């Protein structure tokens, strides 16, 4: 399987930036919600 | 009993459905629904690949019980060989088209 | 414009690609509970609370990761993508009705999701069985969500099951015998007839459930002289054709894909291939029971079960020999598809050999209900059917997409998620040899150890699917496009390009009758 | 290319599959509502846009059909397999329900009375009107063959007559069971026989009235001269649909009216 | 009195039904609104003469 | 009777670049438009009857 | 009971008990057998540069491989059909217990002779004397006489439950409306933890089972001074 | 309890419409005959708060929520005992 | 047809800019993979 | 008497007839010996057994069905 170079290289910067939203998208809400759980539980 | 009264095919079928019901009674099947008849596939008696563009899929089942088909595409111009066992395969012009 | 191409569809493709695209959404919903899960048993005491609350979790967990990403995905999402491709049929036979299908998911996603809200969920178990599931013990509208959820997924299912039998049957090459056809198609063709003769009966089920809780009729309450265990029966008879039907087109795949890299024009053994999953087909249908075998039945009975159950082992065990007989002369390629094909073969071998010690009743008695049954179907599950969907996710993504992945992030996304499963699998065997029950929310002080490692190994697993959708994303971004294709002599799915064209197969495919 | 050369249909994008999936959540979550809620209003809606989504879906497949001719040979014979497949999973559908009825009629529990029929149950006569059904729905079957019968012999006044006969057969069955039910001495709440036999019966009605409405759609296409005497797949398949319908009944006869009572 | 069957007269009732059935209809809600008759005036949600 | 399907083919097979579901005329376009708003206000109206339900 | 970080079953209180443990180290060895097989197999594929990616004749070896999975197949299937029997077995218990499953604790009822019945709820880890199991300990032991064959008889009187105790072997789902019948046999004195093996409701995990076997004078004192 | 009868070799049409009249209808005819003289109306069956039967778990959705759906007064009986 | 085809052209949502792509990708798993997680929230707020 | 012995005519898993059984049994004798007489005998056996299997509460509600007689066995 060969392909052509990327029309539009993503340089590592670039990587860095896609890795880390992506972890932050998926940590950060879950996160909030079992930070407040004893709130909750305790109304 | 007695009686009439309902169409038939011949004269109140349409579209594709009645082309391919008179194509049929000349004999030629131009909406491919017979399985195409194999030559002697040789350079002199290739089997003869209608198209209605200039290339189309090849599938050669080589042997009679092949559980596999070769694929591949069959261009316009002089025969050419199925990869796995010659088999001389040309294209052709499609006629009939409606 | 966009509505007519993508709610108004008659194509294959497009179909199929909103399948993958629902199946990978679902599956972040799954992956979620399944969290949620290890995190309520990663240490001792209770998290979130009662095993209500906990239970509701467990049971979205499965009919999300069942009904909502693995079906999806390989049945609606590879099955209209590459069967009429690798058949040269220019679509399907009922190209509307198939949209119907894939438009009857997101409602009967609703109605589950609707379910855990209002009221306390239900808190049931996958199986939803009755008392519990009655309108005594769960009373209010969460359970017949459930149920209501369960009839639109199931007929989306036989809906797409009847399209599937017809056009693999009547839309090949007039030279093509059935025996020419690829094992992939031979895979969903079966795999579609499993469920058009068990889902039925499941809503047969689940109706006569729905009914005893809503027209007071009495099908499964000793009072009115009905009987709880009918309702197992019925399940279960759906129940266990569902397995199967669960890593059926998965068997397909891991065959071409093992093929493929290996450099081999065929699998070998073809036919003996067919004659294998035909075989599972089948006795698929008449084991049903081992799911009962603390019920009370009958000890004769019981012991046809077991046997039945275990001669399924000779034909799967043709399928795992034929796939290594494939590897053998092969010019091996340590492509990210071969790594997830291999794990496959050992751990699907693992999971199905657990299965066969809990085919034995005597045993069973003391594995029942127990962590010793999660372990068996989490080998099978996590790292069979989800190692198919992998291996071919990837192998195939540049025909569906048209650009290539980062085969190094690829094979790094392979080895964390291969570590992860492990660890949170393993320990699991012991747990349940040792007696800890399923569907508890906590557990005595002993059980302490292989849990807590086990919650690790499941935050390993998050983080590899965290990694894939990187990986998805920085594919689209960077763009290499497709250029040479290996193997296409014996792979027509690749015929037409990477993506092949709206159209496909306006004009047939020329094949001689010798 | 641009010009297909192969004999299969290209279905143009329909809204249909859509609306009907919408209106598959209106019905069951609004009798979530009824049930719960004491709502009808959404279960009244879904029930309407679902009577327009068939109308349309099925009024196009007859325009692509009989208009527009694009149900070739190939397209017709995957129809056939389609049918059949259908009138398949209905055939495991009923096959929930008998296996409920033969379960607990087979073992009686004790609050039952340990015995079939339950004690305080008294079950309908099956040589009374079970046994008229019985005919009513058999002569129907003669009747329809007769219909398919003169339409290959491209009789039209025939063929009509016959199925005008058939269609009130179906007819007259469903007032009778109709009346049946009225006058039963059980209903649904008296225990597992109430269940099993209002149920399978039941969803056993609803097909009849499935069955005599597709009937009647034929009935109207042929007086529109849609059929043929050589294609008339609308006709065959509520033909193999209304054979499945007295075949289901007669397994009811048998097992819930003789055997289970 | 065997006249009135006919290939064209049953083509042509079917041709009239439409004029003969709006009158009736016409016919029906107007004479409804002529002895202003009662359950369906409970219908309309506006033209309740009563209170 | 009539016999006029010679008359609905010619209709339905005219070239005006029209979907079969619309091909037939101007009621074809409000039937379609009927259903669609009905559907879709349902299913608004069901999400808020769940939203509602939700709650204690 | 089970002990941290066990890896296999809990130790035989039970004759039949100790039978599994044998069946299982079987069928157990079978299992190292062929999943080893298939890893030495899959590494011996991967590791040559040599190739023959021309046809191979399947078949020939076809039968090797659905032979000999057959043949090991009796080799469990025999072991295990015996003492499933064994289990549902012809034997005439000196005893019988009944014990009823309900949302949220189990009761006993001994009534061959006198209607003696109780409750068996689970000690609320908050009230636990020092030495006490944390999830496992109940507040009424049921009491039965070790070296003597007892007949159980399992039902619930709402949803369903699942009465266990690992060490015995023992499991039998509760369903209203049946009597599920087995055999219980210690073969030695002690206290013995079991759990409700279904799914239940909100406390489906806090509703243990705790055997105490003592000799048969104990055994009956205590059921007199039980009423 | 029969065996068979009259064969007729050829079926086309007239075979099925000759069947429809001269046997299926006229069965039809008889059966509606032997039902219309079997018509004994039974007298309402005892009433016994039997607790296997007149079941409710859930008042139905429908009315006073007590009444089942095509109930017969005269025949049905509700939990407490006949309607009236 | 007028549907557009190639790389890029057979799917539901545009491919053209990679961070407006980053945005559609982050919300849509996100959104997925935060549901069961607020739902719990909602069920632990009830009374 | 030590407990109800093995019952070959109810030799599996599922004991819910043996206790009917004699639950009916025990009432259908009880009933006769009453009417009848023949020194009021009495068939103690069957509720020595029925009294052992059958769960408290089975036997309570079926004494009360007994009771206001909608006890649906046959006695
Ligand atoms: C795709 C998923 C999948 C697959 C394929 C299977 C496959 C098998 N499973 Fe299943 N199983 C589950 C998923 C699956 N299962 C699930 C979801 C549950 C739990 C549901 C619930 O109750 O909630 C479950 C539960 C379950 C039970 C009941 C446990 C209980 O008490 O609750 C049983 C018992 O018979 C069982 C057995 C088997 C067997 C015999 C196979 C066989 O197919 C295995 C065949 C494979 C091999 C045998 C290995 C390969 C062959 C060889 C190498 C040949 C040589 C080997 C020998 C001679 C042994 N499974
Ligand atoms: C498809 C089946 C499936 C899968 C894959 C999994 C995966 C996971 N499940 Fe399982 N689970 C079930 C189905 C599944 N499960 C079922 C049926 C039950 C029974 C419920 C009951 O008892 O009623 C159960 C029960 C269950 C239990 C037992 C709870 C109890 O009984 O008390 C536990 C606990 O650890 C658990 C955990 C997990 C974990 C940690 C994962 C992790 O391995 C998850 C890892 C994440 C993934 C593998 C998903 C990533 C894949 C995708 C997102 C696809 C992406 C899309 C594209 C590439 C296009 N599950
Ligand atoms: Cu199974
Ligand atoms: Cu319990
Ligand atoms: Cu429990
Ligand atoms: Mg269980
Ligand atoms: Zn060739």
């Amino acid at each position: 399987i060969t392909a052509k170079p990327a029309k539009t290289p993503t340089s590592p910067k670039e990587q860095a930036i896609g890795l880390s939203v992506t972890f932050l998208s998926f940590l950060l809400p879950a996160g909030w919600v079992l930070y407040h759980l004893d709130n909750y539980k305790k109304s | 009993a007695s009686g009439g009264g309902v169409p038939t095919d011949e004269e109140q079928a349409t579209g594709l459905e009645r082309e391919v019901m008179l194509a049929a009674r000349k004999g030629q099947d131009p909406y491919n629904i017979l399985a195409p008849k194999a030559t002697s596939g040789t350079k002199e008696d290739p089997n003869l690949v209608p198209s209605i563009t200039n290339k189309r899929i090849v599938g050669c089942i080589c042997e009679e019980d092949n559980s596999t088909v070769i694929w591949f595409w069959l261009h316009k111009g002089e025969a050419q060989r199925c990869p796995s066992c010659g088999t001389h395969y040309k294209l052709v012009p499609h006629q009939l088209a409606h | 414009m966009f509505i007519n191409r993508w709610l108004f569809s008659t194509n294959h493709k497009d179909i199929g690609t909103l399948y993958l695209l629902f199946g990978a959404w679902a599956g972040m919903v799954g992956t979620a509970l399944s969290l949620l899960i290890r995190a309520e048993l990663g240490q001792p005491g209770t998290l979130l609370g009662d095993d209500q609350i906990y239970n509701v979790v467990v049971t979205a967990h499965a009919f999300v990761m069942i009904f909502f990403m693995v079906m999806p995905i390989m049945i609606g999402g590879f099955g209209n993508w590459l069967v009429p491709l690798m058949i040269g049929a220019p679509d399907m036979a009922f190209p509307r009705m198939n949209n119907m299908s894939f438009w009857l998911l997101p409602p009967s996603f609703l109605l589950l999701l609707a379910s855990s809200m209002v009221e306390a969920g239900a808190g049931t178990g996958w199986t939803v069985y009755p008392p519990l599931a009655g309108n005594l013990a769960h009373a209010g509208a969460s359970v017949d969500l459930t149920i209501f959820s369960l009839h639109l997924a199931g007929v989306s299912s036989i809906l797409g099951a009847i399209n599937f039998i017809t056009t693999i049957i009547n839309m090949k090459p007039p030279a093509m015998s059935q025996y020419q056809t690829p094992l992939f198609v031979w895979s969903v063709m079966i795999t579609a007839v499993l469920l058009l003769l068990s889902l039925p009966v499941l809503a047969a089920g689940i109706t006569m459930l729905l009914t005893d809780r809503n027209l007071n009729t009495t099908f499964f309450d000793p009072a009115g002289g009905g009987d709880p265990i009918l309702y197992q029966h019925l399940f279960w008879f759906f129940g266990h054709p569902e397995v199967y039907i669960l890593i059926l087109p998965g068997f397909g795949m891991i065959s071409h894909i093992v093929t493929y890299y290996s450099g081999k024009k065929e699998p070998f053994g073809y036919m003996g291939m067919v004659w294998a999953m035909m075989s599972i087909g089948f006795l698929g249908f008449i084991v049903w029971a081992h799911h009962m075998f603390t019920v009370g039945m009958d000890v004769d009975t019981r012991a046809y079960f077991t046997s039945a159950t275990m001669i399924i082992a000779i034909p799967t065990g043709v399928k795992v020999f034929s796939w290594l007989a494939t590897l053998h002369g092969g010019n091996i390629k340590w492509s990210p598809a071969m790594m997830w094909a291999l794990g496959f073969i050992f751990l699907f071998t693992v999971g199905g050999l657990t299965g066969i010690v809990l085919a034995n009743s005597s045993l069973d008695i003391v594995l029942h209900d127990t962590y010793y049954v999660v372990a068996h179907f989490h080998y099978v599950l996590s790292m069979g059917a989800v190692f198919a969907i992998m291996g071919g996710f990837v192998h195939w993504f540049p025909l569906f997409s048209g650009y290539t992945l980062n085969d190094t992030w690829a094979k790094i996304h392979f080895a964390i998620m291969f570590v992860g499963v492990n660890m949170t699998f393993f320990p699991q065997h012991f747990l349940g040899l040792s007696g800890m029950p399923r569907r508890y929310s906590d557990y005595p002080d002993a059980y302490t150890m292989w849990n807590t490692i086990s919650s690790m190994g499941s935050f390993i697993s998050l983080t590899a699917v965290m990694l894939m959708v990187f990986i998805i994303w920085e594919a689209f971004a960077s763009k290499r496009e497709v250029l040479t294709v290996d193997l296409t002599t014996t792979n027509l799915e690749w015929l037409n390009g990477c993506p092949p064209p709206y159209h496909t197969f306006e004009e047939p495919t020329y094949v001689n009758l010798k | 290319m641009t010009h297909q050369t192969h004999a299969y249909h290209m279905v143009n994008p329909s809204p249909w599959p859509l609306t009907g999936a919408l209106s598959a959540l209106l019905m069951t979550s609004g009798l979530t509502m009824w049930f719960h809620f004491n709502s009808m209003t959404l279960l009244m809606i879904g029930l309407t846009t679902n009577m327009l989504t068939m109308y349309q879906w099925w009024r196009d497949v007859i325009r692509e059909s009989t208009f527009q001719g694009h149900h070739t040979p190939a397209v017709q014979k995957g129809l056939r397999y389609g049918m059949i497949l259908f009138i398949i999973s209905e055939v495991l559908f009923f096959t929930g329900f008998f296996w409920a009825f033969y379960h607990s009629s087979l073992a009686p529990t004790p609050e039952l009375g340990g015995c079939w029929p339950p004690t305080g149950i008294h079950p309908l006569n099956p040589l009374e009107v079970p046994l008229l059904n019985t005919s009513v729905l058999l002569a129907s079957g003669v009747s329809i063959t007769w219909a398919h019968h003169s339409l290959m012999e491209g009789d039209r006044k025939h063929m009509l007559q016959a199925l005008f006969i058939t269609i009130t057969l179906g007819v007259y069955f469903t007032l009778l069971q109709a009346s049946e039910y009225y006058e039963a001495p059980f209903t649904i709440s008296d225990g597992v026989y109430g269940s099993t036999f209002f149920v399978a019966t039941g969803f056993h009605g609803l097909h009849v009235i499935i069955g005599s409405t597709f009937l009647i759609v034929c009935f109207f296409r042929q007086l529109k001269f849609h059929f043929t005497s050589n294609h008339h797949f609308g006709f065959e398949a509520g033909a193999w649909y209304w054979h499945f319908v007295d075949v289901v009944w007669l397994f009811l006869y048998v097992s819930i009216y003789w055997w289970g009572s | 009195l065997s006249r009135f069957l006919g290939p064209r007269y049953r083509e042509l009732a079917r041709n009239w039904i439409p004029t003969a059935s709006m009158w009736g209809a016409v016919g029906a809600v107007g004479l409804v609104w002529a002895t202003d008759w009662r359950l369906i005036l409970d219908w309309v949600p506006y033209i309740n003469g009563k209170f | 009777f009539e016999n006029r399907v010679a008359e609905k083919q010619k209709l339905f097979q005219e070239d005006n670049g029209l979907p079969v579901h619309l091909k037939g005329g101007a009621t074809d376009n409000i039937l379609y438009r009927v259903t669609m708003t009905l559907c879709l206000g349902g299913t608004l109206y069901s999400l808020y009857c769940l939203g509602w339900a939700s709650f204690p | 009971m089970a002990y941290p970080m066990q890896l296999g079953f809990q130790d035989a209180t039970s004759p039949i008990m100790e039978e599994l443990l044998h069946f299982h180290d079987h069928t157990l060895m079978i299992v190292f057998l062929i999943s080893s097989l298939v890893l030495y197999i899959i590494s011996l594929m991967l590791t040559t540069k040599l190739t023959h990616t021309s046809t191979m004749d399947a078949q020939e070896v076809e039968t090797i491989w659905t032979i000999l999975p057959a043949i090991i197949l009796i080799l469990i299937a025999l072991p295990s059909l015996r003492i499933l029997y064994m289990m549902d077995e012809i034997n005439n218990p000196s005893l019988t217990v009944k014990t009823m499953g309900h949302q949220w604790y189990w009761s006993y009822e001994y009534t061959d002779y006198e209607d003696l019945s109780f409750d068996s709820y689970m000690i609320p880890t908050s009230e636990l004397k020092p030495g006490e199991l944390r999830l496992l300990e109940v507040d009424n032991r049921v009491v039965l006489p070790m070296e003597m064959t007892i007949r159980m008889l399992v039902s619930s009187e709402d949803v369903l439950h699942s009465w266990a105790v690992p060490s015995l072997g023992l499991k039998t789902d509760a369903i209203p409306g049946r009597l599920n019948q087995t055999t219980l046999m210690s073969s030695r004195p002690g206290l013995y933890y079991g759990q409700c093996s279904e799914i239940c409701g909100s406390n489906h995990s806090f509703m243990p089972i705790v055997l105490e076997l003592v000799p048969l004078k104990y055994f009956e004192k205590w059921s007199a001074s039980m009423l | 309890a029969s065996a068979a009868k009259g064969d007729h070799g050829g079926t086309g049409a007239r075979t099925w419409r000759f069947l429809t009249f001269g046997l299926a209808l006229p069965s039809v005819a008889l059966c509606t005959l032997n039902s219309w003289l079997h018509s004994g109306h039974r007298e309402r069956p005892a009433f016994i708060p039997y607790h296997h039967l007149r079941i409710r778990t859930k008042p139905f959705s429908w009315g006073d929520g007590n009444h089942t759906f095509f109930h017969n007064p005269r025949v049905n009986p509700l939990p407490t005992g006949y309607e009236k | 047809s007028h549907y557009e085809e190639g790389p890029g052209k057979n799917i539901p949502f545009s491919v053209e800019n990679k961070w407006r792509l980053l945005a559609m990708m982050t919300l849509f798993f996100g959104s997925g993979f935060a549901a069961p997680f607020f739902i719990v929230r909602h069920q632990l707020l009830k009374k | 008497y030590q407990t109800a012995p093995f019952d070959s005519r109810f030799p599996n898993q599922n004991q819910t007839r043996n206790c009917w059984q004699n639950y009916l049994d025990f009432h259908r004798c009880e009933k006769a010996m009453t009417a009848k007489g023949g020194d009021v005998s009495v068939c103690e056996w069957y509720r020595r057994v029925y009294k052992s299997l059958c769960p408290i509460s089975w036997v309570s509600t079926w004494d009360d069905r007994r009771a206001e007689g909608t006890f649906p066995g046959k006695i």
